[PDB]
RNA sequence: ACAUACGACCAUACCUAGUGGAAAACUCGGGAUCCCGUCCGCUCUCCCAUAGAUAAGCCACUAAGGGCGGGGUUAGUACUCAGGUCGGUGACGACUGGGGAAUCCCCCGUGUUGUAUGU
RNA sequence: AGGUGUCCUAAGGGGGGCUCAUGGAGAACAGAAAUCUCCAGUAGAACAAAAGGGUAAAAGUCCCCUUGAUUUUGAUUUUCA
RNA sequence: AAAGCGAAUGAUUAGGGACUCGGGGGCGAUUUUUAGCCUUCAUCCAUUCUCAAACUUUAAAUAUGUAAGAAGCCCUUGUUAC
């Protein structure tokens, strides 16, 4: 009729791709321009800012590579605001941008330049990159990192960008331009820089609470029930995402408890392993498929 | 008022009527 | 009868089986540095920088280094006399050797045995040596008894 | 135990091929504006064939896609015209299922001379909820074999819902 | 031990079929003013983390499964480097000093690991 | 056993989304073959031309912008004295 | 060189099972648009007899590149417009 395709001869001729390309998660032809140093520098290692986005929560860290495996500099989640105030909307460009600017100051006072570069302090809406500054003598040039943004989709006004433009506030320089913020204009090519700073405040989902609360009154309250709960306004949002920022940048290093049950790491690993199933043995194996022979004999 | 990108390939420069050779 | 920059190179730039598509990236992060001793072995999926068929599987030293390739010192045989060629080769086609490796193994057990035996007291015999002849031996048959053989007559197999 | 299984509507994709170039496209094309609500696509000769007439790259039909209570209600007009009576040969393997009507006015369009009369094709899709994996970019994966649809799952749906029969 | 993010070796990890999954994570999911893009909010983009479910993805186990990896047998066989005033009309073959493979067929196995945070 | 005295403002350069040939099953005229839909599909298609090598979120394919097909001289490779 | 084709490409001998609407020749009323009984090609599946200078998953013997240190190894710290 028709010849199988997938035959026997078929299987040995496959040749599978790499691991992380079959669960598609790389970019091995992107990932290999991120990485590559020229040989003239021999050990000046690339400081690369991954960022990734779950439903809940936004990761981002700062990597070097190694001939064995990424090397974690500093990583901070989004979902490390409950202690600086902020408990919803954890996937906003106000989260975004706060969990940016946390990790540039925390990598900072790591590294020890915290004292220096102190960045911009007051969010507006302008396009500026980090400037060397005159010290006791010494220019020092800022530290530097570059943008890793996955398999993500880079169109305009994405959150990406967000998280990118909280690090460049923070102090690091990340090389970049203002093409692709939330308020460019392609028709007239120029920012308006008035649209910019309410996504840096929040304005954008304000506007959407008192819009919708005005026409459809059930959709309002099935969307913001927690907003609600907490009795949170929308006027409100500025002071607050403005009062976080005093908080984090006074110190980067305040740790809170999760309401996740808890236990010491060998406790767990006594829990896991009762869940565990046994492999069978090969007297097991030959036993059972001896007792099928039986029985299939037994039904006929 | 839009128009399909069909996905199917073609040779390059060839102006040839579909070679089938089955059934008539 | 021509003579092309490629000619003959049916199977020697060909990629083996079941190896296509992805050059693993361990390639990219190695180091050089002048004086380390490489070894060249192209690969056919690169067409930019690479060496002719000649040092396919040849070992040199390293002279130069650039943003993306380095220089490599190997000696060619005309008739009658060596000549030292200097060739750019990109790093997606050399290797570090092992040509070298036991020697450093070895200069470094040799200072430290040197070392160890001249705060004991005893002569060293560091320098290695080849092998030897072998030395007299027992035998014993007990609970391994001789098995007598004989050659067998002849037969057809088919 | 099916806790959430339901079949739904995707899409319904319904087309005309007129098979020969000209006016008769412009105005065809006017006929799915009026019914759908959006604006259609031209297609193009892939293989030309001096037998039926058509040269390469040249329009030939034109189709559209309609998604939601749209789609519903479109399918709702068209099974009026076929009498809620499907033939059991138009049902796939894999569980989607089509037809076709001869005149385009077997519903309300309120004929007018200055376009003239056309026959349209329809086909309809099914799917189980929960097929973002095959289409989303990043870690795409195929659905597993338990959770996907068959020829007598989609007639056992048919019947119950329009209560309709197949012969 | 398990999960997530970035990876290394790149099927012992692939393909088909059947069963189970404490905790959290992950996922499906709900809406389309604003940024953004489509014939269609299908994909991409924005917003909510409330509600529903492990059905699928993911993880684990099973199959005298296909394939894959390691080993034995084929075998000191086929082949080959050096030698003789060795045999035979020839085709070609045996011997002396050495090196030495590959199918069919049989057995076992079904991923290992680095950095950071958390269960 | 065959091939060259050409061809290209894109068939060069950068970026971005998509996946092919073909087979199975369906849909008014429509049929062996026109257009639409789902599944499988390791390259069995395509890359100006002779043959060989190479390529799958591409080196193919469609879309957006351009002229690194520019200026100054040196070093090195194959044929080789 | 050898080896291989119940492994890709190409060449090539023979039975068996599954199928009829793929083609042809009959029979049951040549009724035959009867998924009937026969069958002759053709097509799939598990097997079988032979081959490749311009085929290959494998893979020798003989020959071939490099190294076997005092111009070496280890420790501290001066120069620079990179």
């Amino acid at each position: 009729f028709h010849k199988l395709v997938k035959n026997s001869a078929y299987y040995s001729r496959f040749q599978t791709k790499f691991k992380r390309r079959r669960q598609g998660k790389t970019d091995y032809y992107a990932r290999k321009r991120l990485i590559t140093q020229a040989k003239n520098k021999y050990n000046a290692p690339k400081y690369r800012l991954v960022v990734r986005f779950t439903n809940r929560d936004i990761i981002t860290q700062m990597v070097t590579s190694e001939i064995n495996g990424d090397k974690i500099f500093a990583a901070a989640y989004s979902h490390e605001l409950r202690a600086y105030g902020i408990n919803h909307g954890l996937t906003n460009w106000a989260a975004a941008y706060a969990t940016g600017l946390l990790l540039a100051r925390r990598v900072l006072a790591k590294l020890g330049l915290d004292k220096t570069f102190t960045g911009v302090e007051e969010p507006n809406g302008e396009y500026t990159l980090t400037e060397a500054a005159e010290t006791e003598d010494g220019e020092r040039r800022p530290f530097k990192a570059i943008l890793d943004v996955g398999l993500a989709r880079t169109s305009t006004g994405a959150r990406v960008f967000g998280v990118m433009k909280g690090a460049s506030d923070g102090g690091i320089f990340i090389p970049h331009s203002e093409n692709r913020f939330p308020g460019y204009d392609i028709e007239t090519e120029e920012l308006d820089t008035e649209v910019l700073k309410k996504y840096i405040y929040g304005g954008h989902v304000a506007e959407y609470m008192e819009t919708l609360a005005d026409d459809d009154e059930e959709r309002y309250k099935s969307q913001f029930v927690k907003y609600i709960e907490d009795d949170v306004e929308a006027d409100s949002l500025e002071e607050l995402y403005a009062e976080a920022h005093k908080q984090i940048r006074a110190d980067p290093f305040r740790k809170y408890v999760s309401d996740a049950p808890k236990k010491s790491k060998e406790e767990w690993k006594a829990e896991s392993l009762k869940y565990k199933k046994a492999k069978l043995s090969r007297e097991e194996r030959k036993a059972r498929v001896e007792a099928k022979i039986k029985q299939l004999l037994a039904e006929q | 008022a839009v128009e399909k990108t069909s996905t199917h390939t073609a040779k390059r420069n060839t102006d040839g009527l579909p070679p089938k050779g089955h059934a008539a | 009868h021509a003579a092309g920059l490629r000619s003959g190179t049916r199977y020697a730039f060909s990629r083996g089986f079941r190896k296509h598509g992805q050059i693993p990236l361990s390639t990219y992060l190695r180091t050089y540095r002048v004086g380390d001793i490489v070894d060249i072995k192209v690969n056919g999926a690169v067409q930019k920088g690479m060496p002719h068929k000649f040092y396919h599987g040849k070992t040199g030293v390293v002279y130069n280094v650039t943003k993306s390739a380095v220089g490599v010192i190997v000696y060619k045989r005309v008739k009658h006399r060596y000549i030292e060629k200097r060739i750019n080769v990109r790093i997606e086609h050399v290797k570090p050797s092992r040509s070298r490796e036991d020697f450093l193994r070895r200069v470094k057990e040799n200072a430290e045995l040197k070392k160890k035996a001249k705060a004991e007291g005893v002569p060293v015999q560091l320098k290695r040596q080849p092998a030897m002849p072998r030395e007299a031996h027992t035998v014993s048959i007990a609970d391994n008894k001789p098995v007598t053989l004989a050659p067998v007559a002849y037969e057809t197999t088919i | 135990q099916n806790p959430m299984r339901e079949l739904r509507i995707q899409k319904l994709v319904l087309n005309i091929s007129v098979g020969e170039s000209g006016d008769r496209l412009t105005r065809a094309a006017k006929v799915l504006e009026q019914l759908s609500g959006q604006t259609p696509v031209y297609s193009k000769a892939r293989y030309t064939v001096r037998q039926f007439g058509i040269r390469r790259n040249e329009k030939i039909a034109v189709h559209v896609t309609v998604r939601g209570p749209k789609a519903e209600e479109i399918l709702e007009r068209g099974l009026k015209v076929k009498e809620y009576e499907l033939r059991r040969r138009n049902f796939s393997e894999t569980g989607n299922f089509g037809f076709g009507i001869s005149e385009h006015i077997d519903l309300g369009i309120k004929y007018d001379p200055s376009i003239g009369i056309y026959g349209m094709d329809f086909y309809c899709c099914m799917t189980r909820p929960g097929e973002r994996v095959a289409k989303r970019r990043r870690c795409k994966s195929r659905i597993g074999a338990s959770h996907r649809i068959t020829r007598e799952e989609t007639i056992r749906w048919f019947k119950q819902r329009f209560d309709g029969i197949v012969r």
